[PDB]
DNA sequence: ATCGGATGTATATATCTGACACGTGCCTGGAGACTAGGGAGTAATCCCCTTGGCGGTTAAAACGCGGGGGACAGCGCGTACGTGCGTTTAAGCGGTGCTAGAGCTGTCTACGACCAATTGAGCGGCCTCGGCACCGGGATTCTCGA
DNA sequence: TCGAGAATCCCGGTGCCGAGGCCGCTCAATTGGTCGTAGACAGCTCTAGCACCGCTTAAACGCACGTACGCGCTGTCCCCCGCGTTTTAACCGCCAAGGGGATTACTCCCTAGTCTCCAGGCACGTGTCAGATATATACATCCGAT
């Protein structure tokens, strides 16, 4: 016959066989069920939609059409989910957010 | 003359002058510093620095190589879980 | 051609001059660019100059003219315009980043001027209000500067346009013969503009037979589109010249020091390279900061005890205090000269030191202050790629180079500096030599790469 | 008559200017002196690549950014608006570094 | 020797949510280490689930029950549907 | 009588000392028992999960009250008040 | 078969035995408005272990929650209870 | 031939196959080198060895014969570099380290 | 069923060290549940390690370099050399 | 600032009390001996990448003098909490009894490991252009005297 | 009260340089037979959890009193910020060198796997003894008249 990736079965945009190759070569378990690599392709592409939807809002309230570092310190450190996951975690270039106390402000 | 004795190694913790702690300090939050900060700040660093490169060292004498990478500070800065994106 | 002198200059011209002139008015002729590579010393400024001159009263464009000098020469060249062709109006851009505004935008770009002599570090820096204007020649001096084939300012000298580019340069090759032909790119773009195919353009020079037929395809292109000139044909210096080696040992003290580079035992600095800290403790032993002793601060007689070579150096020169003679101290650490400038304020001793970053204004004043008729400074410490590069030093004849660079002609450069027209003593050039140590191999290396060029291509560059 | 602002503003625009924007606050050859120094106590005569010394710059911002975060809540739990050494001697004391 | 990262499957969902606007290299960087750490934290979580009910074999339920253990919240509900929508659609073929 | 101020330090010493459980059995199960049905209704425990969850939160207290009374000598008083604990839970990266 | 939620049992975590917690951690002197923020704090944290215990138990088909699945949830959080097993 | 224990070879307490299986049917890697366990054993005995010592000497300072959670304890919390280990492990039937601030004290 | 525990193990080392301390049941299980968790750190270190490196083999070297990142102080000192006179001791046997 | 004294814990002692250390059986994982082989050490080649220092800009650290504003010690003073007394009610205890679920097992079966032929998605390497970083000149606004 | 003046937000033009897009390999991801055993399902013992009863007593609740301290005020004092000249040292671009990271092939030997004995570890009764615990006595330690 000829050849269909199971990323196209699936509807993904992750490649399932190198997931299922990670898996099984990680030694996190002795025997990977078929079962896992689809539900782990479809996470991993919503968390990267969730993010990528953020950034992209946030980088064109600036004027300016390319994503950068900055861009995603802005998309996590706003919202309160993405906050409680990234919690330890630098991102290098960065910046920190428009943060001051409220008895700083002048008289 | 006396110019060249000068040139000594300056105990290079120094090296973290005042302004740039200043501008730390300024982007942090803190509108009006103290003149005893700068001590206690260069401790602080240097504790820091101490551990990351002391992880960074380990790493690299395992695999017998004589050069830190920049993947061992990322595996030594997520050893202790302050993790680091951006590197590898 | 040209068998008249032409005094239109103010100033002489020589027997042989007038032949070199004739070399650079058939280029632009023919509408071809050249390379004056003459030995050093018989003037390649005045033949320069003669040139321009000429395209103003006889071609008659009056032209914008740039010409690009190291830092330390630009001084030379503005002298010797005046002093030879006074009617040409010129510059020497210097200046913060305020001045050279006033300059640049009000009093050079309503054509207020005819020559700029800018550096090669601010051509970078301004480079973007002097592509508008379309030169006549960008004569480029001391062009070894542009040797790499990526480097930066070898970058921006192919974006600049104008008729001709006469790369007015010293010496020919220096460790290649990749080399070469980027001089010869950026002079005509017609003749190569390829990179792989000149390296078996005429087989590479010898690394398959060592045949001498291959140098002979090279020189039937480039012997009528090159100058280069003999120097005992010309009577340059009307006087040779004899180098001299002077075999020094080691003392104990650098000698502990030595056996902690190698088997590696003040203490516990970054010893991360060989070949440049066995430069160090070969040549003074103080720069491992902390060898001093004692005090905070305090000089002492000592100070040519622990160093091999003060000692040979200081004996030297009280011989030739004794003959009434002055003296030239190159180097290649800029450090070692803080050693010689303390030493010569401790043993009561005049000087002036042109070290990198000095000043601009103030490499003006010492030079004068040193070519003066009895003006008593005994010694002038100089280091290479600063100093060495095309200062006027007439008024002083022996020379002692203290170390030896990785490249052999970076020195041949620099020895033939006073040794130029108006020497009338006695050059005496001294060599410090280590025995027995590591600056022997980095001479034995000088030594084939040299041989090289001064053996094969010379006396096939005379034929 | 002269023109001098008041001793609270440059210190409020230069906090907006630095939050806005992310270059890197300490200098380079400063900071790899310092690394050098620290690494050669602990195996002697290692070499370093650049983009490493870049790593533990990052690091190293990060963790004094956030340590002046919190020394600043202490502050402004005190009654004052200025810090002091006991601030940060307190906010490395809560954590549970010490 | 290559480098393998995750560039064109981020360039891939990037064209799919938004129709222009293209990303930087730097960007591209740290979502290729962001996935990466996402993917070991899902999987150590499902392999020491595994272990302690003394299975041998990772499910699909193993990675369930670490996506309602790791993403906190409300991010939960729709990792779950994503989860079971593109499983059910993957059996049927 | 004694001093307002001397009762509280023979507790300390008397508390400090000992290795007892200071919440009491029943209204701790209860208090997990309410918080448990609103998960997945009907669960049961075994009798050592009520009590390890009972030394997790002995412990987790005790730990935020040290340093809250570190926050309250910090503030130049004796007293520890909520804005303490709310700066506690604060640095500590709780909230 | 039954089941019931009653009098609202967060009044369990009784003065004195706040007191009590506060006079073992080194507090001398405690205020009056602790006390509703001591019990929020106390049930936050019991939401969280449980929730995490509960996932634990429903994956592994059970319903007896046991000891080894709160103290994995502790594990979990990053606070290790040794003393109980695993 | 008749039998001679891993743990008598070494001369150790802790065991050896017992470290040996749990490496290789945990999947910590695929392949175990069989000079790992004797030194992971050792270091496992080190470690008990410096608590249990501790232990005893905190034991005798109160008079008694055996050793409760109580004097673990403290013999973890006085000692600086045990306590750096293990700066987060709650221990059952706990305690607490003798702490009195210094303001508290009566003027 | 049987259950994997360490209390005659830690009962022989006490033996040997205070020799006449008997020990309550609370502390073999907290005993227990130590050497499990420190036995989880050092193998987690160690596994990682040989991952890192591209290999694919638990050697004593890595449990070297795991027990000199984690022990602190002066532990990893008296660590080390217990385990190389335990293996150096081991191979000439 | 110092004795009378009033009340807290501390301790020696005496009697039960479970909790522990020890004696015996059962057996399943651990040693062991030969085999089969694929990972890892080792030597050679080579070639990108690091290092030290110098050269010329030029923006930034350093010093000094002056000045307004925050740290802070004392003083008053109003209230919120500790200490004590009595009353109550709910926790603890012990014991009974019911029963829902958890652990172990015996027996199929569908589900992933393994290999073997194959071809295309993915990745290194090279053009080419739109986003953007200055870049200086204009317009708006906030700060600070009056 | 109501003006003058520097810092900052826009605006059009440039020019530049890192991203988007193709080209040409190539190893790993699909398909298709084959086994081998982890896992599900029905089925039982059996035991720990839930519900409930009464009984005792120690701890929670509430109230009244006294006062040590939290807090606002207020004056003093010293010190940190702002401003402007100075020196200097970081930054970017040469310019040589070689130690060291990264392939690549070859061989060598330590571990996986197999079956076969065989005793160390786990569970289960049973002696026995350190410790909980009440009673009596004694030592420390706050608190008040002179
Ligand atoms: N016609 C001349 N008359 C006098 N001096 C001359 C003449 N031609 C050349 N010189 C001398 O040549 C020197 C400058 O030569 P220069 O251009 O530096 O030679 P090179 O280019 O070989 O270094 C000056 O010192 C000048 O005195
Ligand atoms: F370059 Be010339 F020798 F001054
Ligand atoms: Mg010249």
């Amino acid at each position: 016959a000829k050849a269909k990736t199971r990323s196209s079965r699936a509807g993904l945009q992750f490649p399932v066989g190198r997931v299922h190759r990670l898996l099984r070569k990680g030694n996190y378990a002795e025997r990977v069920g078929a079962g896992a690599p689809v539900y782990l392709a479809a996470v991993l592409e919503y968390l990267t939609a969730e993010i990528l939807e953020l950034a992209g809002n946030a980088a064109r309230d600036n004027k300016k059409t390319r994503i950068i570092p900055r861009h995603l310190q802005l998309a996590v450190r706003n919202d309160e989910e993405l906050n409680k996951l990234l919690g330890r975690v630098t991102i290098a270039q960065g910046g920190v957010l428009p943060n001051i106390q409220s008895v700083l402000l002048p008289k | 003359g006396a110019k060249r004795h000068r040139k000594v190694l300056r105990d290079n913790i120094q090296g973290i002058t005042k302004p740039a702690i200043r501008r730390l300090a300024r982007r942090g939050g803190v509108k009006r510093i103290s003149g005893l900060i700068y001590e206690e700040t260069r401790g602080v660093l240097k504790v820091f620095l101490e551990n990351v490169i002391r992880d960074a060292v380990t790493y690299t004498e395992h695999a017998k190589r004589k050069t830190v990478t920049a993947m061992d500070v990322v595996y030594a800065l997520k050893r202790q879980g302050r993790t680091l994106y951006g590197f590898g | 051609q040209f068998r008249e002198s032409p005094a239109y200059v103010n100033g002489q011209l020589r027997p042989y001059q007038i032949q070199g002139v004739n070399w650079l008015v058939s280029l632009h002729k023919n509408k071809i660019a050249g390379i004056l590579a003459d030995e050093m010393g018989l003037g390649k400024t005045l033949q320069t100059i003669s040139f321009l001159g000429y395209l103003r009263y006889i071609e008659k464009i009056p032209g914008p003219f740039l010409v690009i000098a190291p830092k330390s020469t630009l001084n030379n060249w503005l002298r010797e315009i005046n002093r030879w062709t006074p009617d040409v109006n010129a510059f020497i851009l210097q200046g913060d980043k305020e001045e050279r505004a006033e300059l640049i935008q009000k009093k050079l770009l309503g054509c207020d001027f005819d020559v700029v002599i800018a550096s090669y570090e601010i051509i970078i820096r301004e480079k973007s209000p002097l592509k508008k204007i379309n030169w006549e020649y960008i004569i480029i001096d001391e062009a070894h500067r542009i040797k790499n084939e990526e480097s930066m300012l070898s970058q921006v000298l192919r974006e600049f346009t104008s008729r001709n580019r006469l790369l007015i340069t010293g010496t020919p090759l220096q460790n290649n013969l990749h080399e070469l032909w980027a001089l010869l790119n950026f002079l005509l773009p017609d003749i190569f503009s390829d990179a792989q195919d000149f390296d078996d353009w005429f087989s590479s020079e010898s690394t398959e037979e060592d045949q001498d037929k291959i140098v002979k395809q090279l020189h039937t292109v480039l012997q009528p589109f090159l100058l280069r000139r003999i120097k005992s044909d010309v009577e340059t210096s009307l006087l040779p010249k004899k180098e001299l080696n002077l075999y020094v040992g080691m003392s104990s003290m650098q000698k502990k020091w030595y056996k902690k580079i190698l088997e590696k035992d003040e203490s516990k600095t970054r010893l991360l390279n060989i070949m440049m800290q066995l430069r160090k403790c070969c040549n003074h032993p103080y720069l491992f900061d902390g060898a001093e002793p004692g005090p905070p601060y305090t000089t002492d007689e000592h100070l040519v005890y622990n160093a091999a070579k003060l000692q040979v150096l200081d004996k030297l020169l009280k011989k030739l205090k004794e003959e009434g003679s002055r003296v030239l101290i190159f180097s290649q650490m800029s450090r070692l000269l803080d050693i010689l400038e303390d030493y010569c304020y401790f043993r009561n001793y005049e000087y002036c030191r042109i070290d990198g970053s000095t000043a601009h204004e103030d490499r003006i004043q010492a030079i004068d202050d040193y070519n003066a008729p009895d003006s008593k400074k005994f010694v002038f410490l100089l280091t290479t790629r600063a100093g060495g590069l095309g200062i006027n030093l007439t008024s002083a004849d022996v020379v002692v180079l203290y170390d030896s660079d990785w490249n052999p002609q970076a020195d041949l450069q620099a020895m033939d500096r006073a040794h130029r027209i108006g020497q009338k003593k006695q050059v005496k050039v001294f060599r410090l030599v280590t025995d027995n140590s590591v600056e022997e191999k980095i001479l034995e290396r000088a030594t084939q790469k040299l041989r090289l060029d001064q053996l094969v291509i010379q006396q096939n560059r005379t034929s | 008559k002269p023109h001098r602002y008041r001793p609270g503003t440059v210190a409020l625009r230069e906090i907006r200017r630095y939050q806005k924007s992310t270059e890197l606050l300490i200098r380079k050859l400063p900071f790899q002196r310092l690394v050098r120094e620290i690494a050669q106590d602990f195996k002697t005569d290692l070499r370093f690549q650049s983009s490493a010394v870049m790593a533990l710059q990052e690091a190293s911002e990060a963790y004094l950014v956030a340590l002046f975060e919190d020394t600043n809540l202490c502050a402004i739990h005190a009654k004052r608006v200025t810090i002091m050494p006991k601030d940060i001697q307190l906010a490395r004391r809560i954590r549970g570094e010490r | 020797t290559r480098k393998e990262s995750y560039a064109i499957y981020v360039y891939k969902v990037l064209k799919q949510v938004h129709p222009d606007t293209g990303i930087s290299s730097k960007a591209m960087s740290i979502m290729n280490s962001f996935v990466n750490d996402v993917f070991e934290r899902i999987a150590g979580e499902a392999s020491r689930l595994a272990h302690y009910n003394k299975r041998s074999t990772i499910t699909s339920r193993e990675i369930q029950t670490a996506v309602r253990l790791l993403l906190p919240g409300e991010l939960a509900k729709h990792a779950v549907s994503e989860g079971t929508k593109a499983v059910t659609k993957y059996t049927s073929a």
